[PDB]
């Protein structure tokens, strides 16, 4: 706890009513509280191709960063299974990501392991 | 006759001047017309542009 800094860029994510009234600042840990039959592996997907840093809209750092999206599904229907890898390879922003998922018929010690692994 | 005339060519000037600037009227109907019309072409034209700018851009990554 001494070795880390507060947060202080931020980041775009597309969706406005995120951009706007309560940024993702990177450092932070912001939790999409969904409901039951909302879409929220949709705006994960969304999130997951549209976050973008923007270093123009600083004092103009390199671009020296790339942009990594680790995204970790853990107890999936296996439908949505199908529309996370068609809605990944699809645009072609699978290129800067690595996708650890699991069906739910997998077995729940991989439930458990899967966070561990991603982050 | 002659008051006919007159008076005739009196109301003539002033409706034709008054419909000439009604002319003008329609005119500027015109003017913005071109003007919702070149908006229409040159934003379709940004929007071709952008989008397969963008096409470009992700059959390159793909």
């Amino acid at each position: 706890p001494v070795a880390r800094r507060k947060p202080e860029q931020f980041i775009q994510t597309g969706i406005s009513t995120i951009d706007v009234m309560n940024t993702l600042v990177r450092g932070q840990k912001l939790p999409i509280f969904s409901g039951s039959g909302l879409p929220a592996n949709e705006i994960a997907a969304q999130i997951a191709r549209q976050a973008t840093v923007r270093p123009d809209l600083s004092g103009e750092g390199e671009k020296e960063e790339p942009f990594a999206v680790v995204f970790a599904a853990m107890g999936i229907t296996q439908r949505e299974l199908s529309y996370f890898i068609q809605e990944f390879e699809r645009t072609g922003a699978l290129s800067r990501s690595v996708l650890f998922l699991n069906k739910a018929d997998d077995p729940t010690i991989e439930r458990i392991l899967t966070p561990r692994m991603a982050l | 006759s002659k008051l006919e005339a007159i008076l005739s060519q009196e109301v003539e000037a002033e409706i034709q001047a008054l419909l000439q600037e009604a002319e003008a009227k329609a005119e500027a109907v015109k003017r913005e017309a071109e003007e919702k019309a070149k908006a229409l072409l040159q934003a379709r034209e940004r929007a071709l542009e952008a989008q397969y700018r963008a096409a470009l851009r992700r059959a390159e990554s793909a």
